[PDB]
């Protein structure tokens, strides 16, 4: 059995009804549908059962409906609270936890504000390096960035990793690594880092060379 | 008052045993099944394993099938999730929470839930940080957004807490979650967005807290 | 937690006759050959007892009509059943029946009987679970479905079970199951007897008196009772709450106590035959 919720992630402003798919390969027995709300940091909380039925403590603008292969959770107006990933649950026999759906503030996007840092001098003597280059305070979550090395692609020797949404201005900031050793460091002279994004209109490049 | 602690997370080498605990109280314990929740980073909440109130049935997911085992002691109102051979991506958070009912051959949603306790599965032994300043550009290089940070590489395990300037800096900070690599160790970088005219006339510091090293690291940032 | 199963069903109860039933020996007297005159508490003769249902297959496997009320206690209940399988585990004599009121409780898990009185919680629908247990068909008797909570209560008793399921295994008498119970004086008592009634359908004519099994040091303010059933378990079934339950069907007959006297025969096995009014 495999169940999947729609889409992988909703982007919403408060206030707005959303709705959050959840599609079943097979059907549920008797409607057996629960949901979660989780926020970073904390436990998941109870919301529905029964595809239908509020829990305790909820508030009435939770609320869903569905049967067979079909159910929705929706959520009537938002508050900034209610920004959390919500988790579509069966419970009939056998649990079976969806994939999970997230839950955004949207605003006008944001250019991100893209800098790149070379290792530090005792990096490179320490025999391993890596480069940082950085997207603060941008907006939405997708985002694509690629490392050229002396112009050269470069792919799959990289990690990056995203804050989670801001309480207040509501933005993202990214920031990637090069899983690079040293050794390689010297036999290049300058390197690059873009990003495409809807922030931009086009593919912006931050780079430096090496010796300065 | 009802309310869940669960205990007994922490590093493990691969193939070997860990017997995670959950203590209760604020109910009458001994009368609902218990669920065992547990959340990779990055993933989402996948079920592991629920055991009957009495225990006469237990049940788990094929994830884990024929490889944890579920117990409980009703008079200590404590749950025990006993696990061997842990593969690496069992590492997560691992919530236990109880069933709405005797879970019996059948099991409601999870209704309330603990807090969580992280267990990390690596053959790397606990190693504090490598701390590497992030040294700025040119005066500018933006504008009046200056970038400064810091790096912290091939330490083990998380958590890990950087504080800029005595934690009196707060507004403008931005650390990320950590990642594991081929490596198998950690890294993450913390920074700030600052002016520009700010940089170097006056002292930024990052202090990296690593509680099972005991190692806690003050940084200093030029251009 | 507990759960609400009765939530459908009210139709009117049935009646009957207590033709010459529900008399005891109101003492440890010895006595022989002789002819005895005593007042207190009794069921009337030929009252117009009260019949119930429990759990109640009326119908082509498509309904399970079960309404176990709680009940007056005025001033004494006559109680009797018929009920083959052993549904059928005790009494929830109390008050209130809930917290803030110690309350009286009768179980007994098929080997001997446990007795209590507390400030429990007894839910809306009291009944025990049977069930097996992984181990060689056993099962236990979990009592979480009768109260929420028990807590600092004080009195507590221990003894064999009252409820012989006597080697009848056929089916033609069902032993007719009978109780009297009366509360004097801050003093709980019992009586019983198991009968076969190989009668197909109704109370008997015939006579039996019972005997006062054990008095019980209570002091307790009982004034409605509620008779406490056990319900099997289902095995996995979509909702587990207010669903599958309850093997087996149910029902008892219950009449009301009161004062009066009469007139008795023993015997030389004193043996009390008849009374009368
Ligand atoms: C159970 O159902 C009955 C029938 O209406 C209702 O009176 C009672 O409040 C319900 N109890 C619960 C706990 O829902
Ligand atoms: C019991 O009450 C019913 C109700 O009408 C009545 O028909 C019947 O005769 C009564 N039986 C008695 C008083 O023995
Ligand atoms: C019934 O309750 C008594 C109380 O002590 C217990 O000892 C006994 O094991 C119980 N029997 C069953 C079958 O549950
Ligand atoms: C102890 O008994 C008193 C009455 O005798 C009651 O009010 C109190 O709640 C009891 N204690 C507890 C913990 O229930
Ligand atoms: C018993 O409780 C009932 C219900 O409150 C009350 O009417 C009656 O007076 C009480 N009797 C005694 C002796 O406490």
């Amino acid at each position: 059995i495999v169940l999947t919720q729609s889409p992988g992630t909703l982007s919403l402003s408060p206030g707005e009804r959303a709705t959050l798919s959840c599609r079943a390969s097979q059907s549920v027995s008797s409607s057996y549908l629960a949901w979660y709300q989780q926020k970073p940091g904390q436990a998941p909380r109870f919301l529905i059962y029964g595809a239908s039925s509020r829990a305790t403590g909820i508030p009435d603008r939770f609320s869903g409906s569905g049967s067979g292969t079909d159910f929705t959770l929706t959520i009537s107006r938002l508050e900034p609270e209610d920004f959390a990933v919500y988790y579509c649950q069966q419970y009939g026999s056998s649990p079976l936890f969806g994939g999970g759906t997230k839950v955004e503030i949207k605003r006008t996007v944001a250019a991100p504000s893209v800098f790149i840092f070379p290792p530090s001098d005792e990096q490179l003597k320490s025999g391993t390096a890596s480069v940082v280059c950085l997207l603060n305070n941008f907006y939405p979550r997708e985002a694509k960035v690629q490392w050229k090395v002396d112009n050269a692609l470069q792919s799959g020797n990289s990690q990056e990793s995203v804050t989670e949404q801001d309480s207040k201005d509501s933005t993202y900031s990214l920031s990637s690594t090069l899983t690079l050793s040293k050794a390689d460091y010297e036999k290049h002279k300058v390197y690059a880092c873009e990003v495409t994004h809807q922030g931009l209109s086009s593919p912006v490049t931050k780079s430096f060379n090496r010796g300065e | 008052q009802v309310q869940l602690v669960e205990s007994g997370g922490g590093v493990v080498q691969p193939g070997r045993s860990l017997r995670l605990s959950c203590a209760a109280s604020g109910f009458t314990f001994s009368s609902f099944g218990m669920h065992w929740v547990r959340q990779a980073p990055g993933k989402g909440l996948e079920w592991v394993a629920v055991i009957s109130f009495d225990g006469s049935n237990k049940y788990y997911a094929d994830s884990v099938k024929g490889r944890f085992t579920i117990s409980r002691d009703n008079s200590k109102n404590t749950l025990y999730l006993h696990m061997n051979s842990l593969r690496a991506e069992d590492t997560a958070v691992y919530y236990c929470a109880k069933d709405q009912d005797d879970g019996y051959y059948y099991y409601y949603y999870m209704d309330v839930w603990g807090k969580g306790t992280t267990v990390t599965v690596s053959g790397a032994s606990t190693k504090g940080p490598s701390v590497f300043p992030l040294a700025p550009s040119s005066k500018s290089t933006s504008g009046g957004t200056a970038a400064l940070g810091c790096l912290v590489k091939d330490y083990f395990p998380e958590p890990v807490t950087v504080s800029w300037n005595s934690g009196a800096l707060t507004s403008g900070v931005h650390t990320f979650p950590a990642v594991l690599q081929s490596s198998g160790l950690y890294s993450l970088s913390s920074v700030v967005t600052v002016p520009s005219s700010s940089l170097g006339t006056q002292t930024y510091i990052c202090n990296v807290n690593h509680k099972p090293s005991n190692t806690k690291v003050d940084k200093r940032v030029e251009p | 937690q507990c759960v609400n199963l009765t939530t459908r069903t009210q139709l009117p109860p049935a009646y009957t006759n207590s033709f010459t039933r529900g008399v005891y020996y109101p003492d440890k007297v010895f006595r022989s050959s002789v002819l005895h005159s005593t007042q207190d508490l009794f069921l009337p003769f030929f009252s117009n007892v009260t019949w119930f249902h429990a759990i109640h297959v009326s119908g082509t496997n498509g309904t399970k009509r079960f309404d176990n009320p709680v009940l007056p206690f005025n001033d004494g209940v006559y109680f009797a059943s018929t009920e083959k399988s052993n549904i059928i585990r005790g009494w929830i004599f109390g008050t209130t029946l809930d917290s803030k009121t110690q309350s009286l409780l009768i179980v007994n898990n098929a080997t001997n009987v446990v007795i209590k009185v507390c400030e429990f919680q007894f839910c809306n629908d009291p009944f025990l679970g049977v069930y097996y247990h992984k181990n060689n068909k056993s099962w236990m008797e979990s009592e979480f479905r009768v109260y929420s909570s028990a807590n600092n209560c004080t009195f507590e008793y221990v003894s064999q079970p009252f409820l012989m399921d006597l080697e009848g295994k056929q089916g033609n008498f069902k032993n007719l199951r009978e109780f009297v119970f009366k509360n004097i004086d801050g003093y709980f008592k019992i009586y019983s007897k198991h009968t076969p009634i190989n009668l197909v359908r109704d109370l008997p004519q015939g006579f039996s008196a019972l005997e006062p099994l054990v008095d019980l040091p209570i002091g307790i303010n009982i004034t409605r009772f509620q008779t406490l059933l056990a319900l099997h378990r289902s095995y996995l079934t979509p909702g587990d709450s207010s669903s599958g339950w309850t093997a087996g069907a149910a029902a008892y007959y219950v009449g009301y106590l009161q004062p009066r006297t009469f007139l008795l025969k023993y015997n030389e096995n004193g043996t009390i035959t008849d009374a009368v009014d």
